[PDB]
């Protein structure tokens, strides 16, 4: 049509004029900036030609394909005009459409949203890049030796041709892609996150398609991707990123935060199912609310979170609690074994029998939790790969054509079994585990629950498990669970140099009587621990920074963690430890 | 992001470096100055301004309300209004630092019209020294410089606010350059060169300590022709202040409303954004579907970036009643509609924004008889009860 021809013209008159701040024009050194460094993609906000014409909004909301065939041409017109011979090495310039109002998700994606642009939230899987695809076809007749060609995009596997023009043969035909179109690829797998997702229903999941855009996304993390919906086809990738706080929300949490010691009550609130003891859900709750990550002039990279690991026989419950953590917590994990889940923590390079190649990918949480069930019962690369994640926090891919160091930042909550059932308490855990030491002082908190023969435990476990099968005070789990993503996300509670140094006299009291009486010693990153606990606490109690008394139940949660992990031969270090109890 | 170094020994020639200087503060803003007269004496203040001892009294460490504290030191020759502790080298560098400017003045309008003009510009050299504590950052929320001239020194201290000027892919960036006196220019200047200046902001960074000195023009200075009814002292006065002293100085007229100051730009962009995702999801040629109020709340949150309250939907809908239609659906979700079929056009949609701002304009000027925007909170319009 002759109406893009005044389509044109409009937006070549627009480019020269947008002047928003202090009257300079901004799109001057975008252009020169793309000219200067040879890049092909060029930045225009959707607020900016919306409030200019809404018109060019409403015919980009509605064809965006016929829409693009104008923005790419007067974009290198003013490329040319602005610098001669640039037509020489760049044919053809895009554009990225940014900043769209209408976020949609993965489920409202219907047969209305079809031939229109659509901004939409995931998580990247299935990288497979830098391919040349196809789009046109020949096919050679081996009869008469001919050939004919048609056309096949990027859904179905291929047109078949069974019919010749003389032949009218069935014969075998032949691909032929050496008189074909050009190829570019970027088949990745989106799929919705789980952190949005409603209860009972399914994340589902797309393909999506990368031209002239490929290894810049990182597979495992949040993305934004503005494209066209037919198949999504993207025009821009974000990797900066329904159950949110609000203002009407945000007010009660610290009226509830600063009344009655709610420490407590979110221990009692995070198991609803059984009774238990707090030794394992005070470090599963220190563990999900975490710390705070501190570097020194870009340096020296503290791990933020904590890695708990609990142990004991396998008739109690351990699996439980992270079941009830995966749906409480946000991004949660829960992977498992040689891979229940088909997703794992470690890069690998291996066939793939869908089409069957050789496809490379990093596996997977960079802010979340990941759970791991029934530790001691892995192999070699699962076992390396949490150790190099748990020593630093970045995880290496170096294979399939493809180097990329991506962050490996997730809390490590792993449940395990001694060898034999027993737990046998006359030796250290280091006998008892199958794991050394180096593996075993990445976890901080190593709580083991034992066998309880009393009535105690009789009168209470056997009536709860027996109260949950005859039917059919603490904080609720809504609140809970709404007030860990506002917490997380929002406070960065300190240190101040004013009495801390006291904790450096009681644990150079506390390194000291575990050598003459223990066997195992106590490092510096005990004391790292006790203050990511101590500021953990302090990010529940939602202050501005760590008290005087959070740094008593850190030096309590490691004290009832270190000395129970040992022989009962330290039975004097129970009582070592009482005077500051 | 081009940041060109030259000396400025160089720029004492007169005959190569007025052009390369000025290209920058017509392209790139703030310009870096290096190896100043100055050496010793400008380290040797970072053990001064921690007094922080004085009251406001047009002068003094102010702190809004709270880490940002902006120390303001009023100049000697002002009648009848000072503040002094000790101050010796904040006074030495305030003495020194005034060849700068007039320097950088000389500098700059020698290359535009006459470099005469500038002389009645700094004559009054009634400028005071701003020193500048951040508590040990966020302190600093978007915001422009008070005088025409401001010249300080920096760790690194600065990125740029999302704005258009200065490198124009408009990404955020931090400079950091050693040995390094960076200019930062003024919005009044920009209106004396007519749209040459802008400005950038501060971030969040390791280093607290911030030294800004900004050059005022004198009280009685016309800006060019059109501003002969506001004066230089008038709109730069109207601009800075202190919180204390806008409590004080505003004060004559009541109203702790202070729309003016707060919500009036911010409300009027309220309607350009929503008028686009009105015509972004009713008007389409596929499937119907009605415009529903949990769809559109994020889309603007993507807009301002600001979280948006479903309120101010309603103040929109109370500045401009008819346009939006305020029916609440069976299920509990409110719905908006366009009486228009036909769907808007984007001439419809310009004319609905010039209808907007045009009433904004008349509840404005209707409003302010009672005493600049005047008194109002923008109240919410009521939504429709559904019936028993």
């Amino acid at each position: 049509p002759n109406v893009s021809r005044t389509i044109a013209r409009e937006l070549k008159s627009f480019l020269l004029e947008y002047t928003d701040e202090t009257g300079r024009s901004v799109y001057g050194a975008r252009i020169r900036t793309l000219g200067e460094m040879n890049s092909e993609s060029l930045e225009v906000n959707y607020r900016h030609l919306a409030e200019s014409k809404a018109i060019l909004a409403l015919f980009l909301a509605k064809c965006p394909e016929e829409m693009l065939k104008i923005f790419d041409l007067v974009a290198m017109e003013a490329t040319e005009l602005h610098y001669p011979d640039y037509a020489r090495i760049h044919s053809e310039i895009h554009v990225r459409i940014s900043d769209f109002p209408t976020i949609y998700s993965l489920r409202e994606l219907r047969e209305s949203n079809l031939s229109s642009l659509v901004r939409v939230t995931g998580v990247v899987t299935r990288r497979t890049g830098v391919f040349p695809q196809l789009k046109y076809v020949k096919f050679n007749c081996l009869k008469c030796g001919s050939i004919l060609g048609p056309f096949f995009q990027d859904s179905n596997e291929e047109i078949r041709i069974s019919f010749c023009t003389n032949c009218k043969s069935k014969g075998p035909f032949r691909v032929n892609g050496e008189k074909t179109v050009y190829r570019n690829y970027q088949r990745v797998t989106l799929q919705e996150a789980p952190g949005t997702v409603p209860p009972g229903r399914l994340p589902r999941h797309r393909e999506v398609i990368l031209l002239a855009l490929v290894d810049v996304s990182k597979p495992g993390e949040e993305v934004e991707v503005t494209g066209i919906y037919k198949i999504i086809e993207a025009n821009s990738i974000k990797r900066r990123e329904v159950f949110s706080w609000t203002e009407e929300e945000e007010r009660e949490f610290r009226k509830i935060s600063r009344d009655r010691g709610i420490i407590d009550k979110i221990i009692s609130s995070m198991a609803p199912s059984i009774y238990g003891h707090r030794d394992i859900k005070t470090a599963v709750a220190c563990s999900l609310f975490g710390g705070v990550p501190k570097n020194v002039n870009g340096k020296h990279s503290i791990r933020g979170d904590i890695n708990v690991l609990l142990l004991g026989d396998p008739g109690t419950a351990k699996s439980q609690i992270l079941k009830y953590v995966e749906k409480t917590a946000h991004r949660a994990v829960f992977a498992t074994g040689q891979g229940a889940s088909a997703v794992g923590l470690t890069a690998s390079v291996r066939k793939d029998p869908i089409t069957k190649e050789w496809t490379l990918e990093g596996g997977a949480a960079d802010k979340g939790v990941c759970l791991i069930d029934e530790f001691d019962k892995m192999n070699d690369q699962d076992r390396t790969s949490i150790h190099e994640a748990m020593e630093q926090q970045s995880i290496s891919i170096s294979k399939a054509g493809i180097v990329t160091t991506l962050q490996a930042r997730c809390s490590i909550i792993a449940a395990a079994n001694p060898n034999g059932g027993r737990y046998n308490s006359t030796l250290p855990l280091a006998q008892n585990v199958s794991l050394t030491e180096p593996i075993l002082s990445r976890f901080d908190i190593l709580c083991v629950v034992r066998d309880l023969v009393d009535e105690e435990a009789d009168e209470r476990l056997a009536t709860f498990v027996v109260d949950s099968h005859v039917r059919s005070s603490p904080i609720p789990q809504e609140l809970l669970m709404k007030y860990i993503h506002y917490a997380r996300t929002k406070i960065y509670p300190k240190l101040h140099q004013m009495d801390m140094d006291k904790v450096s006299r009681v644990y150079a009291d506390l390194r000291r009587e575990s050598i003459s009486t223990g066997s195992f010693p106590i490092t510096v990153r005990h004391l790292e621990s006790i203050l990511r606990i101590a500021e953990s606490f302090a990010k529940m109690r939602l202050s501005e920074f760590v008290s005087s008394y959070d740094l008593d139940r850190a030096i309590k949660v490691v004290v009832d963690s270190f000395v129970d992990a040992q022989k009962v031969s330290v039975r004097r270090q129970l009582r070592r430890s009482f005077a500051i109890y | 992001l081009r940041v060109p170094v030259i000396d400025l020994n160089r720029v004492s020639d007169e005959e190569q470096l007025l052009p390369v200087v000025r290209a920058i503060l017509l392209q790139h803003d703030t310009f870096l100055l290096k190896n100043y007269a100055n050496k010793a004496v400008l380290d040797a203040l970072l053990a001064g301004l921690t007094t922080k001892d004085l009251p406001d009294t047009s002068q003094g460490f102010d702190a809004n309300f709270v880490w940002l504290e902006q120390y303001i030191f009023d100049t000697d020759p002002q009648l009848r209004f000072d503040r002094k502790c000790r101050n010796e080298s904040l006074c030495s560098i305030y003495s020194r630092l005034f060849k700068l400017g007039l320097f950088f003045a000389q500098l700059c309008v020698k290359s535009v019209v006459s470099s005469a003009e500038l002389q009645d510009c700094i004559s009054t050299s009634h400028y005071a020294t701003k020193l500048t504590r951040y508590f040990n950052e966020r302190d600093y929320v978007t915001f422009l410089p008070t005088g025409v001239l401001t010249i300080f020194p920096c760790a690194k201290a600065i990125r740029y606010k999302p704005s258009t000027m200065a490198t124009t892919d408009n990404s955020w960036v931090s400079i950091d350059e050693p040995d390094c006196l960076l200019f930062h220019t003024g919005t009044l200047l920009a209106r004396w060169s007519q749209g040459m200046h802008t400005t950038s902001p501060l971030q969040i960074d390791p280093r607290a300590n911030i030294v800004s000195l900004t050059i005022w023009p004198p009280l009685t200075t016309p800006i060019s022709s059109k501003g002969e009814g506001t004066i230089a002292n008038h709109l730069l006065e109207q601009q800075i202040k202190a919180f204390p002293k806008v409590a004080q100085q505003y004060y004559p007229r009541e109203l702790s409303i202070l729309r003016l100051q707060d919500a009036m730009k911010f409300v009027k962009e309220l309607f350009t954004v929503c008028e686009t995702v009105l015509s972004l999801n009713a008007l389409s040629r596929s499937t119907g579907v009605p415009p529903e109020l949990h769809v559109l709340l994020p889309q603007i949150s993507s807009m301002m970036k600001r979280k948006i309250v479903q309120d101010d939907i309603l103040k929109l809908l109370t500045i401009w009643s008819d346009a939006y239609v305020v029916e609440l659906n069976s299920r509990g979700e409110l719905t908006m509609n366009l009486p228009k079929r036909d769907n808007l056009t984007t001439l419809t949609n310009k004319s609905r924004t010039l209808a907007f701002v045009e009433r904004a304009e008349s509840w404005y000027q209707q409003v302010i008889a009672s005493k600049r925007r005047s008194s109002s909170n923008s109240k919410t319009v009521l939504s429709s009860k559904v019936q028993t």
